[PDB]
């Protein structure tokens, strides 16, 4: 009974997207929805209706101490503002320029990431990555990686500096090597029927519509340094991140410590 | 000296942590506070007090029996 | 209503740690003043017409 | 087995409750000072009971803190004060002494 | 990688004041120990600030003192800091020699027994300290104390008529005096950093005295904002001895200039010293008085031979803490028979207050950890 | 010598300009209120309180 009441409450034509990509017309996919999906009560229910609430960010730590395990898994991130806020797109070409790491990777020291480039010559991580998750109304931005257990602190240092660099003092290259691999990300990502069809169908859940590839550069191409250091600073500057961790994290510095790493005084 | 990262072994414990720019720095001071105290003396106030009552004792008895000693008599 | 005094002190003073030197040294120097000027009135008053600046009008020539 | 015994008993569950370490949920052996001995013992503790003892000791270091105490329900009963640890330390001081005993030859 | 952990110079205070991971419960107790290292400091500047206007000579030593406070700008301040500093330091000494007697913290022998040092030290500097302004007390407490030496057998009046450079406290005793007051401190200085060095091999004890490296903490910014809000404690109760009640502690004679004829009534020492000054005049004998006298500071390096507790803190031991407050209203008892004549029924409270002092330290209180032992059946 | 000739450079000092001209005034005010500078504090309006 708790599934079948998911079920009618959740599973309602209003909210849900027939999506479809490659070799097909648009006219068979409409005339197959009216075939078949038809019989599917629609547009009123009942008086009820679910909504979406805000949702509190908290600024908090959780740490899952356990030295039989051999490396350790850090998560650090701060609030983001959701699906539909033009601050993603440069958000995600800061991101870029931070990119991520893992131990296979070639490039080692000579990587324009900073924070990759000394990760790969001190050995301070086995990989790191950024992200930027989206919900309705909020989202978690910031990185994760896993290290040797004498290495957290050393790796948290740097990603903090490298937040903070970015939110004060981002260059025009480097933002343009973050445009550069956004596009080279989407355009890759953009390849097969089923990323286009899930492109397709999370996009008129999300936004509505579907975002064309053209817009997507144009929101790009808006972005420079300085939209980067005020679009960081907005989101990490002195901010309350909520902070992971799990395995051998003896060495996870304390969260006023970390807390006193989203500012410089230099600054 | 002694770092961080080689002092001991610990395993299967969670903490949680909350942020100090989202909780009070003074929560419920004087409602557990007072009462906290209370039991704190009440737990060691057999343990403190006798000794310096029996100092204000001998304090109070050495300092009487100083002064009248001195104090002439009729002989 | 818009948002509280501290929330505007923050963004405008205290964000950069610079403009948050620069309010602590600009509010030290008013803070002196009337820290000095209103405290120097208070013991005065405690003790009046017993400092020598109260009877030095008396042997003014 | 006696009355009297019982009174012997009673004074050390007197002094138990008055040394006050129940109250913040540590055992009798949790408290002990970590000398060479002490310290091999508490190496050869099985992964549970160590485990154990790291929680108790990491409990009452926060309540410590806190100058907090426990619940009365949640105090460690004087009945069932399990000395896990007097069994190891008990070995660890009689090799010594077997140690002690071959230097003296 | 960080600059902070591997320049030479900032990891040495990185792995002191900064990263050093100390216990997560450490009380007030154990914020004496910054308390004396500010206490050493604001005496050195002080101190210092003093010598630029004082002169080591009878005929100008009590005047150069009183040109101090009358006429240098703000002289009057540095002087009052300097002899209320001195007690204020003696009173973080006490508490952090009880500290380390409750809590167990004497098992770290090294840096237990440097610490013995640096309590000698430092009673050393005030007494030498007391004796260059050259009022009667300066001269008198100089008098008393340095003619217990002459109680030694066979080298008595040689090694007293050696520290005195002549027959009596005199003019060279007062100048070589101030030498040796300017250069201890910086000595004091050096020996509190090797106290910091055995230290911090072992880290911090806490109240429990179980160990506590499964709960550690940073030092900063936890301790680092609590030591600037002890240090700030401090500063209130030594200004307020300055700016309210600045001869409180101190003795009015010496308000009056040197005067080896003229002795005043009652020769009494600061506080800091009257329970030694108690067990002094208990014991008849001169050379036992002076034994028992050096006997009542050295027995603190005695505790860890004397300890029989099979637990390291009295926080679980009552049958000891009794005994422990014994021992403080028992030296509060001394010091309040040294700040007063020697007759009846004085007399016989001090000797019993001197037996007593040893007998807790010697013979009951290692006594009740074996007590405590047996009730908990190990 | 001639490593920091660039673009890049440029930038860089171009976003630490109004920190380091923060810094300056504080250093700057800082110096005239520790040591009651008359010279700059006589045109300040509150604390004129000299009576010359
Ligand atoms: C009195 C002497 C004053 C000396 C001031 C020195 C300032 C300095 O070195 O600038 C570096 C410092 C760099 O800090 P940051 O910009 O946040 O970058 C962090 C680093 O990446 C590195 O960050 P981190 O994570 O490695 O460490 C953060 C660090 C941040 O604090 C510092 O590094 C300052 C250096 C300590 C100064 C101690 C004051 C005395 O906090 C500390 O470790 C200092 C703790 C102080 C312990 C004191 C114990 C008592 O910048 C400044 O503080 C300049 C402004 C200072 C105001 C001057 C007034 C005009
Ligand atoms: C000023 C002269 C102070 C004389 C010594 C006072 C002793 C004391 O408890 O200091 C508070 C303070 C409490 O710090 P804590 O780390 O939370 O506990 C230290 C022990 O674990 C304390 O051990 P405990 O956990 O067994 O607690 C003993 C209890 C002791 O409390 C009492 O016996 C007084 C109870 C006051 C009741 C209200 C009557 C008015 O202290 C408290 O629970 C908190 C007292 C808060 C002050 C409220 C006064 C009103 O300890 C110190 O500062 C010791 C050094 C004070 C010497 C200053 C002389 C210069
Ligand atoms: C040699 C020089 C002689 C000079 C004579 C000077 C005159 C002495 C004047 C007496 C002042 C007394 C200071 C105030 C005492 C407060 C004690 C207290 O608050 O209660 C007992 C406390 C219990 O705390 P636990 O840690 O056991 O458990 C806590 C769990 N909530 O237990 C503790 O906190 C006790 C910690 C130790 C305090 C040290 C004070 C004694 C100073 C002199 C010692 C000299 C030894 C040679
Ligand atoms: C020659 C003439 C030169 C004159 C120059 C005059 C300059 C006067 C001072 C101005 C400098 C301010 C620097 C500053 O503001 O950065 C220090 C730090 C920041 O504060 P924060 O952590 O909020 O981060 C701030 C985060 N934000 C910026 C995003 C809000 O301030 C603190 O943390 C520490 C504050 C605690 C004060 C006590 C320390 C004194 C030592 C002990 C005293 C008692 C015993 C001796
Ligand atoms: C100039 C004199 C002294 C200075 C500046 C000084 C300073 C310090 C400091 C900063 C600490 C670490 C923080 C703390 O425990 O509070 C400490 C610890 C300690 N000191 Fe001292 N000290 C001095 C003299 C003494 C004396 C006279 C003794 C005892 C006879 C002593 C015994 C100890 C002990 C046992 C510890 C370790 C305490 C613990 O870890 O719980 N020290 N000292
Ligand atoms: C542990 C450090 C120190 C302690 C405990 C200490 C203690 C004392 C005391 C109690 C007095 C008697 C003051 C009076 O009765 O008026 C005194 C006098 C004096 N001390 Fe120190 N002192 C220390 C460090 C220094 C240093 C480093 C210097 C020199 C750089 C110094 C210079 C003087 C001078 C010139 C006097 C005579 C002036 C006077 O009596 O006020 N002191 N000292
Ligand atoms: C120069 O005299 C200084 C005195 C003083 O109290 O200085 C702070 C003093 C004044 C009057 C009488 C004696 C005085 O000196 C002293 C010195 C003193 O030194 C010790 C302190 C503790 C343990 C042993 C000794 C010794 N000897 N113990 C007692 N009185
Ligand atoms: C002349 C002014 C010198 C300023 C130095 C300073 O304040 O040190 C830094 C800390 C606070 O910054 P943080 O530790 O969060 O680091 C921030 C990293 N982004 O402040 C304190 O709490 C340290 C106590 C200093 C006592 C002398
Ligand atoms: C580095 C040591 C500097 C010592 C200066 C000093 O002691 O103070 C003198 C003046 C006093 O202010 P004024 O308005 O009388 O001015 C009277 C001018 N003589 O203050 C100043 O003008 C500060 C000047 C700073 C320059 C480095």
């Amino acid at each position: 009974a708790d599934l079948t009441e998911y079920l009618s409450r959740h599973y309602k034509a209003p909210r849900m997207v027939l999506a479809a990509a490659g070799g097909l017309e648009h006219r068979q996919l409409l005339d197959l929805a009216q075939k078949h999906f038809s019989g599917l009560s629609g547009t009123y229910d009942e008086d009820a209706v679910p909504t979406l609430s805000p949702c509190r960010f908290t600024g908090s730590q959780i740490c899952h101490r356990e030295d039989g395990l051999p490396l350790a898994h850090v998560a650090i991130a701060v609030e983001g503002p959701g699906w539909a806020h033009p601050d993603n797109v440069a958000l995600q070409v800061a991101n870029a320029i931070i990119g991520h790491y893992d131990c296979t990777y070639g490039g080692g020291a000579h990587l324009s990431s900073p924070l990759a480039s000394i990760a790969a010559t001190n050995k301070l991580c086995q990989s790191f990555q950024t992200f930027n998750i989206c919900y309705a109304d909020t989202g978690l931005l910031g990185a994760h990686f896993v290290c040797d257990h004498m290495s957290i602190d050393d790796m948290m240092f740097v990603l903090q500096g490298q937040w903070m660099r970015l939110c004060t003092s981002a260059t025009e290259s480097e933002v343009l090597r973050g445009k550069n691999l956004l596009r080279n990300a989407l355009v890759s990502h953009l390849d097969g029927t089923t990323p286009v069809c899930e492109d397709i169908g999370r996009s008129l859940l999300t936004y509505g519509r579907r975002i064309p590839l053209a817009e997507w550069e144009s929101r790009i191409a808006e972005v420079d340094a300085r939209v980067v250091r005020e679009v960081c600073s907005k989101y990490f500057y002195d901010q309350c991140p909520a902070v992971a961790g799990f395995g051998p994290i003896e060495q996870l510095p304390d969260y006023n410590r970390i807390r006193s790493g989203m500012f410089w005084l230099r600054f | 000296g002694r770092q961080f990262g080689h002092l001991t072994r610990v395993r299967h414990v969670i903490t949680y942590s909350l942020s100090p720019f989202e909780q009070r720095a003074f929560p419920h001071y004087f409602s557990k506070g007072i009462p906290n105290v209370l039991r704190r003396t009440r737990a060691c106030i057999l343990r403190v007090a006798p000794p310096f009552v029996a100092f204000y004792l001998v304090y109070t008895w050495g300092t009487q029996e100083f002064e009248k000693s001195k104090r002439k008599n009729p002989a | 209503v818009a948002p509280t005094l501290t929330a505007r002190l923050y963004s405008l003073l205290f964000r950069r740690t610079s403009t948050f030197a620069l309010t602590i040294v600009v509010g030290a120097l008013f803070f002196e003043r009337a820290f000095d000027q209103g405290a120097d009135a208070i013991y005065e008053h405690i003790n009046e017409g017993k400092l020598w600046k109260h009877i030095k009008h008396k042997y003014e020539n | 087995v006696s009355a009297s015994s019982r009174w012997l008993e009673g004074i050390r569950k007197w002094y138990y409750n008055a040394a006050g370490f129940n109250k913040l949920g540590l055992m009798r052996d949790d408290t002990i000072h970590e000398n060479d001995d002490v310290k091999e013992a508490i190496r050869r503790l099985p992964e549970n009971l160590y485990n154990d003892r790291v929680f108790r000791i990491k409990r009452a270091l926060d309540l410590s803190m806190r100058q907090q105490i426990l619940p009365k329900e949640q105090w460690t009963k004087y009945e069932e004060d399990k000395s896990y640890l007097e069994p190891y330390l008990k070995e660890v001081i009689r090799e010594r002494k077997e140690r002690e005993e071959w230097a003296k030859k | 990688t960080n600059i902070r952990k591997s320049h030479p110079l900032m990891k040495i205070v990185n792995n002191a004041f900064i990263d050093l991971p100390a216990p997560s419960n450490i009380s007030s107790w154990w914020n004496f120990g910054s308390l004396l290292g500010i206490c050493l400091i604001l005496q050195i500047l002080t101190g210092l600030f003093l010598a630029m206007h004082y002169t080591s000579d009878t005929t100008t030593a009590f005047s150069s003192v009183t040109h101090i406070c009358r006429d240098v700008n703000y002289g009057w301040i540095i002087r009052y800091m300097h002899a209320n500093g001195a007690s204020m330091f003696f009173i973080c000494l006490y508490m952090h020699v009880g500290r380390g007697l409750y809590y167990g913290s004497y098992t770290f022998l090294e840096t237990w027994n440097i610490g013995v040092i640096l309590l000698l030290t430092v009673m050393a500097t005030a007494f030498m300290g007391y004796v260059l302004p050259w009022g009667q007390m300066s001269f008198w407490g100089a008098t008393v104390i340095t003619n217990l030496l002459s109680a030694i057998p066979y080298i008595g009046t040689n090694l007293v008529e050696w520290i005195w450079g002549g027959f009596s406290v005199d003019k060279a005793t007062l100048t070589r005096f101030f030498a040796f007051h300017f250069i201890l401190p910086f000595i004091i200085m050096a020996i509190a950093m090797v106290h910091l060095l055995f230290l911090h091999e072992t880290g911090s004890n806490n109240p429990t005295g179980i160990s506590s490296d499964v709960d550690k903490i940073p030092f900063h910014p936890y301790y680092t904002i609590k030591d600037i809000l002890g240090a700030l404690l401090l500063i209130l109760a030594l200004m307020l001895l300055v700016l309210f009640a600045p001869d409180l502690l101190g003795d009015p004679d010496n308000y009056t200039p040197a005067n080896p004829l003229n002795t005043p009534p009652h020769i009494k020492p600061e506080w800091y010293f009257l329970f030694a000054y108690a067990i002094l005049r208990s014991i008849p004998n001169k050379l036992g008085g002076v034994l028992a006298l050096a006997f009542s500071i050295l027995i603190l390096a005695l505790i860890p031979l004397l300890h029989t507790s099979k637990q390291r803190s009295m926080m679980f031991r009552p049958l000891s803490q009794c005994l422990f407050w014994a021992l403080v209203a028992d030296l509060l008892t001394l010091t309040w028979i040294g700040g007063q004549p020697v007759e009846h029924p004085y007399i016989t409270i001090g000797q019993l207050a001197s037996v007593l002092y040893f007998l807790l330290i010697l013979v009951l209180m290692p006594t009740a950890g074996t007590i405590e032992n047996k009730l908990l059946k190990w | 010598l001639t490593r920091f000739l660039g673009p890049r450079y440029r930038q860089l000092a171009r976003n630490w300009v109004p920190t380091a001209s923060l810094w300056g005034a504080v250093g700057a005010v800082g110096l005239v209120w520790a040591t009651d500078w008359r010279l700059i504090l006589d045109w300040v309006p509150y604390i004129n309180g000299k009576f010359k």
